[PDB]
Formats: structure tokens, C-alpha cells, sequence
């Protein structure tokens, strides 16, 4: 029961999720090799476990994940790595030929030819699960496969499994820090996959995770490990409600239709409180209240997109530790009171409590500090169209004439492609506003 | 400590929170019913001729887990069959009372059997019914051990390859009876008479289901440990026609004083 | 009032020996046949089902046959192996191939005779034979065809005993042979002529209670047989023990049977309990009741709303008063006057028991002659007109020496029996 | 007047046919008490 | 010689697994006395008393006044159907062959 | 059945916390006095010497 | 005589099972459903609240019913969990996901058959019962929707019993949910329609209670449901205990519903004191009374003030003199003659009940319908009709079925009742 199927596009998405699995592991006491210690303290087995993991005869537990790559140096390196015993041989599917950073060739030469594998193996990772929950695909639109596959993907499995659940956490262009000169292109592109077959999006750019790591951490020099660390914590918070009981467990589909209001609307912030260093960890009074005033400030957060800008549509605050209903609810009405951030005029309650009594794990090694208490963010809100109006203005910089299309068209992608894209883009800037717009 | 808020309010709510509680005394209770259950019993040795003798405490070992036969008396349960207490096989170093078993004899015999001797009288004989009592210091009133049939409610505690082997009060029944067994069904035709060696390996079964008993090294965290499951049940590595052949470790005993199974 | 049994094929064996492990469980009789109960109540009518040696020993008044070796090759190795009579084990070199027409006209003629030669030494060991009870499945070749050739022996043999007949109806659900319909068309009609009154039981209504009563779930084949032991053994409570209000099974074909051909009853037991439910749950005679005119509890894939009660029985065990055992059913009938029929004034018959199965303090057997039986008898019908059309699996029946004819035949008889229940079921007054 | 209770005390424990009882015993404790020596297989008293 | 998936995705011992995840926080629960109770909480006491068993009585045999009537700490003596049904139901424990009853009233 | 094994594992293991947290109270209480007759005999035995 | 209840969502599942502790404290009665009380005072109408199973134990009428299989684990999270029938406990692969219409017409509705099958077998197990009783909350979908609509088929097939439910209404200080003013407002009306008699809980009033009245330091909903189930327990003790003056819940229904429409009652518990204090308070009926009326501590969260008092029942509970429970309220009425309407004299329904709860002197449960309902109504309307105007959140449930203007009508049986309450508050003769 509460199964998720977790899918890792491209090298990021296969990164974040090397990193939500570790995570997933220390918290459910299962070493690599696959296995789970005998709980004699108790006598009886957990159950928490089989939202993540489906158990064997020989007592060894699977992960219930898919890694997709069109290129094979990091499923392989895996493959090479510490959990090769714990990951399944299969659904760990490498290509051959890279997408090259192209969303026309992960989409429409190289996406063909291994996206029936792929639907072959979220088949046999779905009919073993008897009460699936839905599919969380983590993906970086930057790229050309998170981007190109990851739209093919999210095309066969909304044509495929119908209405199921879908959580796409996208690590979108950052407004500065960028890896490519056709990342924009990219997201654009993906924009209408991300918009058509996604249930709820979630915002994972780069800059937001590495200035709260430096600033926070106290860290000069942390790297992708640690902002995948902070993801998988993130994701672990958001997915610990139906693994651990709480005070209010909230499940995919009891905080999406919470967190959604309108169908083309399902692009969310988050954020995490407290993300705290060891040394000043024992210092502060990380209180409940403490916790929620950090999450909502703008800076602590993990996309770099200011709130003050928009207007807070829905925000579901999911919290772990030691927290009590009623400081979760003394800290809202206190936060209501506050003014610096504003609510949409049609969402007077506008906020959603998630409690679950796990506090979250540490990974050894990690930056992380144990804290008795936290919470993470799920916010939708109107500042997002801050981020659409500068990918597209950025998109439509390079398509004035026609910067790095050639690839595209070459690709057997049609170059009105990119200007329905565009106006794809355009639209979801102006529901966005007119969402936003008082009545 | 700090007086800001209502401290008086919480010293008081804490106050009477141990008053109204006044964990200790479980733990303490736990720590009895050990004791009482590891309290050492005295097994009678063996005498004169190697063969088993009736009224006599004994320890049950297996020839598979190495373990004896042990009850561990809470954890049970009323069925209108009546008492169910759980059953299984503990590695166990000395003859404590919860391990340890009795033999006593049975009412009817095969009525195709021969009269055992006088000589012979508290002498168990191959195939003789006999009733597995537990000893007197465990609790004042008898337990049996007995099996009963497999049906959708009834099956081992966790595994359900083998029967629900229990022990209860509900001796002198046709289900408690067991009968003793050399390790070749082949030579368990004409040794019925002749009387059960006691350092020999063997086997016991039981008389209604036919079904000799076992335990499948299956470990089940009770509350004394880690015991192996034990049921009734033929095991057999090749699932043929019908088995009875070479007879796996899971269904030998042995009933010595002295020496244990490897 | 001896009864003697024969199991038919392996599914007959199987439910045969699981059977008489509920009967001896109930009598206090040891796999080697040492009589080892606690009262006299059990000794008394032990003779029904068994008969003594010199020894003591009792042995079962059972006849295994079948046409394939391995089936009684390994039921010697069963808890019961060494119960049964070495020489009542009829076995044959090659099983029936799941092929009725070898089954009743080759293979099984060759071995009928030993049978036939059995079944009149079980026949004849007694004083008063009572019944002849076959268990069987009418999907195979062995227990269908030489079980129905058995019956028709039987039946000229001894015009005037009854014929129990514990017959394993298949259904397509649980369907596991493709000339299930031949077999289960070709059977019926010789069961319709040469059965007093049939007794019929489907694997799926079995798995559905075993799914949606006792809430289990993967055992094997032992608890179905375990199921329809328990109806066999209480089928016959009341002529194995004392009760307030005796019966037989010539009383309960005369209040089951209105007319000669319609004598198909589908069966329920009662209480039925989940594994930790049973002290949840008050038994009482309400409950039994209750559960005795469920759907759910029925061993039978009919629904009884589409159909009408021609007759019910209820054999119920136990001690308790019989005005709220029977003007309970009295009360069920009035609130369900449209479940029943008119023209046959309480169509329920009550017959008590006073031993209860051990582990329970009161019980009861339902039989039922709704006119909801034709709905399986209409599937295998259907099923093989589909079949027969095509002439599909049929050269291996002509092969046997076995006429063209005698599916037409057997069509016919399965038409006319629908059309009695129908005719029957829809009939004012 | 506890009908079941005196039922358990005298019934239960009754014997209505010795023969039977004798050729037949279960796990009854009543009636088993048969002629004391008269049957040997030997037919004499005297010692085999 | 090696690898950045090496050096942070490192092997984890027994010790380290068992000490990730912290044990988690138990909420407190108020126990039911405690939240409503009134007087000494040491010693709790009962007024399962019936206002019509004490003021109507035999006279003669024995009179509660008036302000015992209206208060009093205990609980009734009319205990007749509890001391059936307790019968009906009837340190190592004691497990009586109940069993055999049973089986014996059975047959 | 699953949901009765699940519900007692909820069971033992709700019981094994209130242990915990309960003797982890003692355990805060006993630290707390044994520093105080420490710190107290300390003290005697400064002025004392 | 006897009560059935019914459990529905994660907040009346817990609230139910946490009252169930309460009832088998107050009857004596252990986990294993074993009587243990001292007198016939606490089993004479044990029959109430529970049914005696085979072996005596005592299993509560209680319909456990949700969307969660977590919540199905954690309803019998308490010690007295046990006590629960098995196969009572029904629920969903997947949850309502906190959507009315989910709960009420797709996913919830294909349950409420077995909801509706387990209730019927639970009514017809009684002799006949007094009424119905339901515990849920409007701020969740599976409490809310399928309670409703498991209440439109309670009031379908008995239309003459009692329908009592205690809902739960979350306050926006207190809010969690931001399609919570849908799902209220959805099912305000089928309860409006549906229950003869309904009182209101809202969590910001429960929680000032326990801050600055109980003087708690960190109390969770377990201790905030203790206030609930003291309650909830005062309202049926007349019909589990003798008294002076019994009552029941029609005894409560006629007394407390002027007209068919007015039947939404703010309710509270006294005596209430903080445990730094107990033993200051001395415990006597005028004490009662005073801490009945004043708005603290009431259970809801609006406070009596700006209302004028329609009625008002005072169920009290322990020995204690007729003549000051009824003069207290006397006073309180002719001091607060501005705070009762004019033409209902002598708005108190006073009854006195014989045993108390066990551990407590003397205690009473206040009752009111105070027409400061329409305080919760608006401020849950004008919010739903603020997210309603605005198409927010509704595509969920046109999705799911539901129409676009049912939502409107749905606001519309929220303005009828709200005018019908403002047009009695300042009523003049
Ligand atoms: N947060 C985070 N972002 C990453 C990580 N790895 C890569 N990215 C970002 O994701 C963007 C897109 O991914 P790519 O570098 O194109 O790799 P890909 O997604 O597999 O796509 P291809 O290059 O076609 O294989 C890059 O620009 C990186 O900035 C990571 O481990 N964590
Ligand atoms: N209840 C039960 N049904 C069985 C068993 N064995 C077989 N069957 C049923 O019998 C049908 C097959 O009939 P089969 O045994 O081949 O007939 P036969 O060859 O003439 O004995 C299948 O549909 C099974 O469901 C059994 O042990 N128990
Ligand atoms: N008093 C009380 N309120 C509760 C409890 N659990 C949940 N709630 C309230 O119920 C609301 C959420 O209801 P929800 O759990 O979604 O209802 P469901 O979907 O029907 O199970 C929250 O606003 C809580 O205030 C409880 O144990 N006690
Ligand atoms: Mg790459």
C-alpha cells in the first residue's frame, strides 16, 4: 500500500535520486547490500518501507525506482558504486548515444528507441505495486534528456496509466548560473510536457540551493553531492507522511488538490527550516514558530524566486520532529498577522499543516545537524512567473535569429516547434497573472 | 527551573501526573516470569538398560535447530478449544523448567500391539501413545502438548508449511496423545514392541493427524528471544509421491539427559 | 443405516480423504483405526461409516477408484493411508486423460468391474445399507465418466437405496480444462437419471467464501476440501447422532425432491468465522440463519435472487430450543416470500442434531432446490453449443468408440432440465 | 437444578453397555473393571 | 583514482545506519483522570451510589440521613447479575481444562 | 493478517516509547539530584579541609 | 434502548475510539471485553453500547469507516482499540484525499454498499434501537462526504429514529485545509436535511479551553478529545443510568428543537478546573452552573453573548438535590433574561442523571441552541463563497463529478438557515 515509483531522467535526475535513495536507506536501516536487520527489540517487522521498497523471499529489499539515462558513464559508475548490490540490475537503463543537450533528439530521434524499455520497465516496477500512489520523476528541463525523454516519458504515462499521481521535480535555469547556451531552449521546449503531463512541479534551480548552503551551512565549497542532499531531504520530508504516522498525515492526492486550485496551475516553490550547521545547531531555540518564520523568509528558500514579487496562492507546510498542533497553528495565525507577505484574495485560509513525529535522518558525512524539529515548504504561488518571464525572455533572445535551431531541425523537429512553445509559455504567463489579479 | 509562564500550573500537572502513576513494576513482573521459567529442574539420567522410562523429567532436543522443546506460558490464547499456549524450540544450556517435559503413558494402544511386560511396565515401547506433560515447578496446573488439524484458522505462527502444535490443559484427550518412532519409517514395522533406546536418535509423531513433529529453524522473536517455529508436519527435500524417504533433520529427536546434538 | 463412500478421481480422493478426516476427527477414530473418543455418543452410531475387525480396528466402508495410479499412490502416504482397506485401492495403469468418453466406455469398463466387485463386498458387509455416496468432479474424465458409470451400476444394482452423489460442478472462473463443458454435459444427464438427488459443489464459491468469509489468503486445495468435508460430515449429523428431530437422507430427498428430475442443492455452512473472529462473534440461531440465506456463504456459484426456493433443508447441530430454530426460518421465509414459491407451503424442512462439531457450540448445513441451480447448467450449456459447433475436441470422444448421437443427446437432457427449473421457477398458482 | 452440571457428574461418567465398553474403550476411566484373571489365552490359571 | 560518486556516496557501516535515523518523538497524552478529576488524584475514589437505593430501604434495618443520601464515596452493593456473569467467566496464571468441560458438555 | 500485524507493531511499538520517554524523565530527575547532593558534599568538605 | 454509532474520517475515527475508552471505563469493561464492574449499575443497559459475544465479552456497536488504511490502524491506537469487532473495520485502497466529492460520490460510494450491509446487520442484531449516532468532521472529505452519505441512507431507511452526529467544525484561526469551507459547506446541508439534532465542535474553542481554562501546558488532540467525549458520554448517560429525572435523545430532540430547521447546538462540559487548583474549587452545583454558561467554557467557538438562547438543556450527572440544579437555573434565566428569548419561558431542559463518570464527584453537560451559530456559518460562508467566486479549487470536484451549481445550492441552504437564525435572534412577541 502508498507505493511510489520513483524515476531519475538524465545525469541529474539520476544524481538526486542517488542521493533521495541513500537517504530513503538510512532512514528505513537498509545497507547496501540490500537487506534489512531484524528489528529483536520489537519482534515484528516495519511496514514503512514498502512505499519504497518491495520485499524479496530471500528477505532483500528492491528499491521501487527506474534510472533513464541515453548515456551510460553515470548508470554504470553506479553500477560500479556502493549500491550496486541494493539497486536492481534492470530499470537502471543506460543508452548508448547521449542527447547532446537536445530537447528534438532525446524527443524525437533517440527517445523512440528506448522509451519502450522504459515503459517496459515502469510496467514491471507498477503491476508489482498493488496500491501505487503515483510516480515522482526527477528531471533537469536544462538538459537534453531530462528534458526530451523526460516529455516523451510523461507523454506515454499519461496516455498510458491515466490520472495516477505525478510529482515532477525540475531543476530549472537558475536566473545567473547556467551549464549550457541552450538551456533555455531546453526548458521552453519541455515547458508544455511539464505544463500538460504533470500533476504538481516542483521547483529545484541551482542558485537558491547553493547561496542557503554557503550562507547557512557555513560552507565554502559544497557541490552537487550536497544540493542532491538537500533535495533528498527536501523529497524525504514531502513523502514521510504516509511512511510515518503523525499528527496529520497528508498523502500525495490529499495535499495535491489542496495545493493546485486551477488545472494549469501546478508549479510550486519550496523551501526547508532548519537547514542549520553543527557548530550552531545546539545554540538557537529551533522552535516551531522559529522554523515556520524561517521558511517563509525569502531568502531561506530553496528556489530562487522572491514571494514578495507575487502573491501566495496555497502553501502546505509539511512538519517533522517534535512539533504540536497548536504551535503549528499559534505560528500560522501569527504569520497571518504579519503583512510583508501577501495572500491571494480567493485563499483566505490558503494554508495546509501536514505533522508527522519522524524527525528528519542525518546522512553521515553529510551537512546537515540533528534537529529535533523541521519543516519543509510546498508553496504555489503568483511570484513563479518571475522565473517563466525570464526563460522565455531569454528564449526569445536566442530566436530572434535562430541561435543553435539548426541542431533542432536536424533533430526532425519542425522550427514552429519553438514559436508554440513560445506562445505555450505565454499563456502560462497570463493565467498565471490573471490568477493573481484581485477580483 | 525558570518561573516564566505557568510554572506553577505545570509543576502541579506533573506532580499529580506521578501521583496518578503511582514501566518499573512491568519490567519487574518481566524479570519474574523469567526466573520463574529458567528456574533449574533435575532430568532423571539413564539407569540400568539405555531405554526411556515414563514418570521421569527429560529434555526434547531436535536434531536440526539443536535446540529443546520449550512453552512459554503468557502469550496465549482462548479459543473455545479451549487454552492455546505458544510452543516452540529454544537453545537452551541447562534443564530449566520451561524446557524441560515429562512422558506419560496413554490410554489405548493399537489394539493390534502386543501386551507390554511386567518388567517392562515404565518402559515407553515404539509406538506406545504417550502425553508430553510439563514438569510440576512450571505452573500447578498440567500442560499437554498436542497438535490438531490444518484448517483455513490453523496453521504455524508465522509459516503455515507445518501445523499448529500447541501445549494446553486438555489432557487425557485423543489429540494429546503422541506416539515414539525410530528415524526409518521403513524399520518402524517390526520394532513396536521392543522397547525406545534412549541415545539413539528418533522421532515422535502424533496420533490423530499422523503427522510427525518438527521445526523448521524458522526464528520468531518471543519474548524470551528467538525461538524456531515448531509444528507437525512430514518435510521432505523431494516432494514425490509419496515421500517417507530419507526423513529430514526437522522431524528427529532425542530424549538424553547426557550429550546433545552436535 | 450404513453409508458407504467412494471417491472418484483425484479430486474425488482428495475430498474423500479430507472427508473421512473430518468423520474420524468427529468420532474419535485414529489413522490406524483405534476408536480412542471420550463418550459412548460417538460409539453408537460408529457403525455407519465404519465397520469393526476382530481386532477392533475399524475401517472405513470406502472405495477408492481411479484411473490414474498416482492419486492412491499417494493417499497411502496421506494421514489416512494405512485407514482404508488395502484391497479397495482400484487403480488403473493410465489416467482418463480428462476424456469422458474413455473414462466411461474403455478404460473405466475394464475396472468397473473390481469396482462393482468393492463396492457389493462394502454393500453386502452390511445389515442395512442406507446410502451410496460418491464424491467426485464432473469436469475430469475419470471421476465424471467412470463416476457416472459407477452410479448407473449402482442404481440398477439397487433401485431403492439412495444414491448420495457429491459431484464438483466446474466453472469457467476457475476454469483449468478446455473439455470441462464436454465432460460436465455428458455426466449431468447420466446424473439426472441415475441420482435420487445430487449434491453439487464449484470451486470458485468456495474460493469466493474462503476470499470474503474466513478472510484468508493462500492455502491450498485442503481448505475447499476441508469446506465441503465439513457439509459431507454434517449432510449425515443427524443419523450419526441423537437429536430433537432426527432425519436421514431419505427423509431429506423426500422434503427436497418435488419431482424426480429437479434434485440439484446447493449447499451452506454455517458459522463460518475469520481466523481472529470466531469470539468476536455471538453464536446464535439468527446468525446461523443469517448466514445459512446469504449469498456469500453459499457453496454454489448461483445467485439465489435470480431464482426461487423449490425446497430448503436445514440440518442443524446442537444443543438449543426448536421454536427459535424454526420459527426463525419461518420469519426468514415471510420477509422473503418472493425468494420462495407459493404453491409449496413452507418450502423449509428443520432437522436437529444434538452433537455440534467440536469447537463449536452450535452449527448448521443448509441445502437449498432453488431453481437458481440453472445457471451453471445454462453456462456449460452455452459453453458447449460453442464448442460443438465447431466439432472442437471432439475426435478424441469418437475415438472412443463413444456415438455422434449422445451429445446431441446430452444437449437435449441439459434443454429439458433447464426448461423444468424455468417452467418451474416462473409457474402461479 | 443445574441439569448440564448433573449431566457431567452422572451421565457422562455412566455405563450402559459394559460389553462394548470393554471390546471398545475411549478415553473412559468408568466400567473398565472387567472379570479379575478369568480370561488367559491359556485358559488354566496355572503359569505358562 | 577515484571518483566523486566515491568520495561522497560512501560505504556505511551497521553503526552508522542504526544512528541515522533518531528515534522518534512521542507525543504526551494527558492520562483521563488526570485531565478530569477533582481532589485528591492519590486516591481515587467512586460514587456509583443510586439515589433511589439510598433514600427508599427497610427503615428498620438501616437509615441513610440526608446529606449522606446526597453525598457519599462508594458504589452499590446490588451485585447479583455481575457475580453470575463473573462465575459464567471464571505468579504463574491459572488455565483450567475448559477444554474438556466444554468437549464433555459437547457430547 | 497484515492490518493485525501492522496494528500491533503499532502497538509495541507506541508501548516502547512511552518507556523511553519515561525513563527518560527519571533519568533527567536523577542527574539532576545526584548534582545537587554532589555539589552539596563538595562544598561541605571545602570548608571542612 | 440502544445506541449504534458510527466513526467516520481520521478526526471522528479518533474522537470515537477515544470514547469508546470512556464508555468501557464507565462499564467496566477491559480490552479483552471482559466485565469487571462492581455493581448491576454499570451492566442493566450495557446492552447501550455493546453486544455480548459467545464467551461474554462485550463488543461496542461501532461502524469504523474511512478511506485509509493507516487510519483503520491508528483508530484503535488506544488501549481499549481491542475491543473492536474485525470485520466492522472497512475502508479504501485510497483515501479521500481530503475532497467531498471523492468521498461522497466516486470512491467513498462504492463502500457505503458494505457501510450500509455491516449497519443494517448491527441494527437488526438489537431488539430495536433508539437511535443512531455519528462522529465525524466537515474540515476533512472522507468525515464529511461519506458521513453525509452514509447519514442520507440512515435517514432513508428509518425515518423515525434519532440521527444524532457530532461534527466537527474547524474554525479559520484554526484551519488546515483550504478546501475545507467547500467540504462544510457541502455537507452543512445534508446535515441539515438529514439529522434531527446536530451540536457543533470547533478545535479554536476546544483549544481555548485547554490553554486558559483546563491551564495545560502542551496538550495534543488526544487530550482534546477528552472534552468531546465527556460530552458525548453526558448525552446518553440517562439512557445508560438511572436518575431523578432520566432523559434520552428525543427527550433532548423535542425539548431543544423549536422548529425542524433550528436543530445546531454549541455544547459544553463542567465542572472544569486547572490542576493547580482542584482542590481549591469547591465542587457544588452552583459552582456547575456558573461554569456552564460563561463562554469560555463552552465547546464552540462563538461566544453566547451576541446570541439569544433558543433553548438550553443541562444534563447533570451525580447525587445532588433537585431543588438547587433547577433553581440555579431559574436564576441565571431571570438574571439573564436579555440573553434568553422571550417567547420560549423557561428555556433550560434540566435532567439529572444517577452515576457520574467513575473518579468524579458530580458533573454536567450543557446543551444550547443559541441562535451564534450563524457566527461559524458566516465565517465559513464568506469564505466559501470568496474561493467560490473565483473558480478556486472547484475543478477537483467538477472533476469528480460533482456539478458547478451544486456548489450554489449548497451556499444557498447555507443562507436560508443563517437568515432563519438571525430572524429568531432578535424575534419580538
Ligand atoms: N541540483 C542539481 N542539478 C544538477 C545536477 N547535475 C546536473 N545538474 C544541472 O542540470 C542541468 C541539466 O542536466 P545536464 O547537465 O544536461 O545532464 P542531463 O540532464 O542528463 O542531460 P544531458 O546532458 O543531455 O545528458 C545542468 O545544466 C546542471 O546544471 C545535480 O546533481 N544536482
Ligand atoms: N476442491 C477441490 N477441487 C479440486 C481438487 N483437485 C481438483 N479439483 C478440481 O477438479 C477440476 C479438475 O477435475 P479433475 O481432477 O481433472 O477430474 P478427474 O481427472 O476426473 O478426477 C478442477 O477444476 C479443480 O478445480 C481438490 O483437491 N479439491
Ligand atoms: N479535536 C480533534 N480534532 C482533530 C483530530 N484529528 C483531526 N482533527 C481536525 O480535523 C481537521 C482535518 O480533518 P481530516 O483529518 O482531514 O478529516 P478526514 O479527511 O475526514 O479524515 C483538522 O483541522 C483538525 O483540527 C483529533 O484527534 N481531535
Ligand atoms: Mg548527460
Amino acid at each position: 500500500m502508498r507505493e511510489a515509483i520513483c524515476i531519475h531522467i538524465g545525469q541529474a535526475g539520476c544524481q538526486v535520486g542517488n542521493a533521495c535513495w541513500e537517504l530513503f536507506c538510512l532512514e528505513h536501516g537498509i545497507q547496501p547490500d540490500g537487506s534489512m536487520p531484524s528489528d529483536k527489540c520489537i519482534g515484528v517487522e516495519d511496514d514503512a518501507f514498502n512505499t519504497f521498497f518491495s520485499e524479496t523471499g530471500a528477505g532483500k529489499h528492491v528499491p521501487r525506482c527506474l534510472f533513464l539515462d541515453l548515456e551510460p558513464t553515470v548508470v554504470d559508475e553506479v553500477r560500479t558504486g556502493t549500491y550496486r548490490q541494493l539497486f536492481n540490475p534492470e530499470q537502471l537503463v543506460s543508452g548508448k548515444e547521449d542527447a547532446a543537450n537536445n530537447y528534438a533528439r532525446g524527443h524525437y530521434t533517440i527517445g523512440k528507441e528506448i522509451v519502450d524499455l522504459a515503459l517496459d520497465r515502469i510496467r514491471k516496477l507498477a503491476d508489482n505495486c498493488t496500491g501505487l500512489q503515483g510516480f515522482m520523476v526527477f528531471h533537469a528541463v536544462g538538459g537534453g534528456t531530462g528534458s526530451g525523454l523526460g516529455a516523451l516519458l510523461l507523454e506515454r504515462l499519461s496516455v498510458d496509466y491515466g490520472k495516477k499521481s505525478k510529482l515532477g521535480y525540475t531543476v530549472y535555469p537558475s536566473p545567473q548560473v547556467s551549464t549550457a547556451v541552450v538551456e533555455p531552449y531546453n526548458c521552453v521546449l519541455s515547458t508544455h510536457s511539464l505544463l500538460e503531463h504533470t500533476d504538481v512541479a516542483t521547483m529545484l534551480d541551482n542558485e537558491a540551493i547553493y547561496d542557503l548552503t554557503r550562507r547557512s551551512l557555513d560552507i565554502e565549497r559544497p557541490s552537487y553531492t550536497n544540493v542532491n542532499r538537500l533535495i533528498g531531504q527536501v523529497v524525504s520530508s514531502l513523502t514521510a507522511s504516509l511512511r510515518f504516522d503523525g499528527a496529520l498525515n497528508v498523502d500525495l492526492t490529499e495535499f495535491q488538490t489542496n495545493l493546485v486550485p486551477y488545472p494549469r496551475i501546478h508549479f510550486v516553490l519550496t523551501s526547508y527550516a532548519p537547514v542549520v550547521s553543527a557548530e550552531k545547531a545546539y545554540h538557537e531555540q529551533l522552535s516551531v514558530a522559529d522554523i515556520t518564520n524561517s521558511v517563509f523568509e525569502p531568502a531561506g528558500m530553496l528556489t530562487k524566486c522572491d514571494p514578495r514579487h507575487g502573491k501566495y496562492m496555497s502553501c502546505c507546510l509539511m512538519y517533522r520532529g517534535d512539533v504540536v498542533p497548536k504551535d503549528v497553528n499559534a505560528a500560522i495565525a501569527t504569520i497571518k498577522t504579519k503583512r510583508t507577505i501577501q495572500f491571494v484574495d480567493w485563499c483566505p485560509t490558503g494554508f495546509k499543516c501536514g505533522i508527522n513525529y519522524q524527525p528528519p535522518t542525518v546522512v553521515p558525512g553529510g551537512d546537515l545537524a540533528k534537529v529535533q524539529r523541521a519543516v519543509c515548504m510546498i508553496a504555489n504561488s503568483t511570484a513563479i512567473a518571475e522565473v517563466f518571464a525570464r526563460i522565455d525572455h531569454k528564449f526569445d533572445l536566442m530566436y530572434s535569429k535562430r541561435a543553435f535551431v539548426h541542431w533542432y531541425v536536424g533533430e526532425g523537429m519542425e522550427e514552429g516547434e519553438f514559436s508554440e512553445a513560445r506562445e505555450d509559455l505565454a499563456a502560462l504567463e497570463k493565467d498565471y497573472e490573471e490568477v493573481g489579479a484581485e477580483s | 527551573k525558570a518561573l516564566l509562564g505557568n510554572w506553577f500550573e505545570e509543576e502541579a500537572y506533573e506532580r499529580d501526573r506521578q501521583r496518578l502513576m503511582q514501566a518499573s513494576a512491568e519490567v519487574a513482573h518481566m524479570m519474574a516470569k523469567i526466573r520463574h521459567h529458567n528456574a533449574p529442574h533435575s532430568i532423571a539420567p539413564i539407569a540400568e538398560d539405555g531405554y526411556l522410562r515414563f514418570y521421569v523429567p527429560l529434555m526434547l532436543q531436535n536434531a536440526h535447530t539443536c535446540g529443546f522443546l520449550s512453552v512459554d506460558l503468557d502469550d496465549r490464547k482462548a479459543t473455545p478449544t479451549g487454552w492455546q499456549v505458544e510452543c516452540s524450540t529454544a537453545p537452551a544450556e541447562e534443564a530449566t523448567s520451561r524446557c524441560t517435559v515429562v512422558l506419560t503413558p496413554a490410554a489405548m494402544p493399537q489394539t493390534d500391539s502386543f501386551p507390554i511386560p511386567e518388567d517392562e511396565a515404565d518402559i515407553v515401547h515404539y509406538g506406545q501413545p504417550f502425553y508430553l506433560m510439563t514438569v510440576r515447578e512450571l505452573c500447578e496446573d498440567p500442560l499437554f502438548l498436542m497438535s490438531e488439524f490444518i484448517t483455513p484458522g490453523c496453521a504455524s505462527p508465522v509459516t503455515q508449511k507445518l501445523q499448529h502444535t500447541y501445549f494446553s490443559p486438555d489432557g487425557g484427550s485423543a489429540e494429546a496423545m503422541w506416539c515414539i518412532e525410530d528415524a526409518n519409517p521403513a524399520f518402524q514395522e517390526d520394532m513396536r514392541d521392543h522397547p525406545v533406546k534412549a541415545d539413539d536418535v528418533i522421532r515422535i509423531r502424533h496420533n490423530m493427524t499422523a503427522a510427525p513433529l518438527a521445526s523448521l529453524r524458522e526464528v520468531f522473536y518471543n519474548d524470551f528471544g528467538a525461538q524456531f517455529e515448531l509444528g507437525c508436519g512430514r518435510l521432505t527435500t523431494l516432494a514425490t509421491k509419496r515421500r517417507g524417504g530419507p526423513p529430514a533433520l526437522e522431524n528427529l529427536w532425542m530424549f538424553i539427559h547426557d550429550g546433545q546434538g552436535r | 443405516r450404513e453409508i458407504v463412500s467412494c471417491q472418484a478421481g483425484q479430486c474425488g480422493n482428495q475430498i474423500g480423504s479430507k472427508f473421512w478426516e473430518v468423520i474420524s476427527d468427529e468420532h474419535g477414530v485414529d489413522p490406524t483405526g483405534t476408536y480412542q473418543g471420550d463418550s459412548d455418543l460417538q460409539l453408537e452410531r460408529i457403525n455407519v461409516y465404519f465397520d469393526e475387525s476382530s481386532g477392533g480396528r475399524y475401517v472405513p466402508r470406502a472405495v477408492l477408484m481411479d484411473l490414474e495410479p498416482g492419486t492412491m499412490d499417494s493417499v497411502r502416504a496421506g494421514p489416512y493411508g494405512q485407514l482404508f482397506r488395502p484391497d479397495n485401492f482400484i487403480f488403473g495403469q493410465s489416467g482418463a486423460g480428462n476424456n469422458w468418453a474413455k473414462g466411461h466406455y474403455t478404460e473405466g469398463a475394464e475396472l468397473i468391474d473390481s469396482v462393482l466387485d468393492v463396492c457389493r463386498k462394502e454393500a453386502e458387509s452390511c445389515d442395512c445399507l442406507q446410502g451410496f455416496q460418491l464424491s467426485h468432479s464432473l469436469g475430469g474424465g475419470t471421476g465424471s465418466g467412470m463416476g457416472t458409470l459407477l452410479i448407473s451400476k449402482l442404481r440398477e444394482e439397487y433401485p431403492d437405496r439412495i444414491m448420495m452423489t457429491f459431484s464438483v460442478i466446474p466453472s469457467p472462473r476457475v476454469s483449468d480444462t478446455v473439455v470441462e463443458p464436454y465432460n460436465t454435459t455428458l455426466s449431468v444427464h447420466q446424473l439426472v437419471e441415475n441420482s435420487d438427488e445430487s449434491m453439487c459443489i464449484d470451486n470458485e464459491a468456495l474460493y469466493d467464501i474462503c476470499f470474503r468469509t474466513l478472510k484468508l489468503t493462500t492455502p491450498t486445495f485442503g481448505d475447499l476440501n476441508h469446506l465441503v468435508a465439513a457439509v459431507m460430515s454434517g449432510v449425515t449429523c443427524c443419523l450419526r447422532f441423537p437429536g430433537q428431530l432426527n432425519s436421514d437422507l431419505r427423509k431429506l430427498a423426500v422434503n427436497l425432491v418435488p419431482f424426480p428430475r429437479l434434485h440439484f442443492f446447493m449447499m451452506g455452512f454455517a458459522p463460518l468465522t475469520s481466523r481472529g473472529s470466531q469470539q468476536y462473534r455471538g453464536l446464535s440461531v439468527a446468525e446461523l440463519t443469517q448466514q445459512m440465506f446469504d449469498a456469500k456463504n453459499m457453496m454454489q456459484a448461483a445467485d439465489p435472487r435470480h431464482g426461487r426456493y423449490l425446497t430448503a433443508s436445514a440440518l442443524f447441530r446442537g444443543r438449543m430450543s426448536t421454536k427459535e430454530v424454526d420459527e426463525q426460518m419461518l420469519n426468514v421465509q415471510n420477509k422473503n416470500s418472493s425468494y420462495f414459491i407459493e404453491w409449496i407451503p413452507n418450502n423449509i424442512k428443520s432437522s436437529i442434531c444434538d452433537i455440534p462439531p467440536k469447537g463449536l457450540k452450535m452449527s448448521v448445513t443448509f441445502i437449498g432446490n432453488n431453481t437458481c441451480i440453472q445457471e451453471m447448467f445454462r453456462r456449460v450449456g452455452e459453453q458447449f453449443t460453442g464448442m460443438f459447433r465447431r466439432k472442437a475436441f471432439l475426435h478424441w470422444y469418437t475415438g472412443e468408440g463413444m456415438d455422434e448421437m449422445e451429445f446431441t443427446e446430452a444437449e437435449s437432457n441439459m434443454n429439458d432440465l433447464v426448461s423444468e427449473y424455468q417452467q418451474y421457477q416462473d409457474a402461479t398458482v | 437444578f443445574d441439569g448440564e452440571a448433573t449431566a457431567l457428574e452422572h451421565i457422562s461418567f455412566d455405563v450402559s453397555q459394559p460389553e462394548r465398553r470393554l471390546w471398545q474403550p475411549g478415553h473412559a476411566t468408568t466400567g473398565l473393571e472387567g472379570t479379575g484373571g478369568g480370561s488367559t489365552y491359556n485358559g488354566v490359571k496355572d503359569p505358562w | 583514482p577515484n571518483t566523486t560518486y566515491s568520495a561522497s556516496y560512501k560505504s556505511l557501516t551497521e553503526a552508522q545506519i542504526a544512528e541515522a535515523k533518531p528515534p522518534g518523538c512521542f507525543a504526551a497524552e494527558a492520562p483521563r483522570m488526570l485531565l478530569f478529576h477533582h481532589g485528591d488524584i492519590g486516591n481515587i475514589e467512586t460514587y456509583c451510589y443510586a439515589t433511589s437505593e439510598l433514600a427508599h430501604t427497610d427503615r428498620k434495618k438501616q437509615v441513610y440521613t440526608n446529606d449522606e443520601v446526597l453525598d457519599m464515596p462508594g458504589v452499590s452493593t446490588r451485585r447479583n447479575k455481575t457475580a453470575a456473569l463473573q462465575r459464567s467467566t471464571m505468579a504463574p496464571p491459572r488455565l483450567l481444562p475448559m477444554g474438556r468441560v466444554a468437549e464433555r458438555e459437547r457430547l | 493478517s497484515s492490518s493485525e500485524a501492522r496494528a500491533e507493531r503499532l502497538r509495541r511499538v507506541n508501548r516502547y516509547k512511552a518507556i523511553q520517554a519515561e525513563l527518560a524523565r527519571q533519568k533527567e530527575e536523577s542527574d539532576f539530584a545526584a548534582m545537587r547532593a554532589a555539589k552539596v558534599k563538595a562544598a561541605a568538605t571545602d570548608e571542612a579541609l
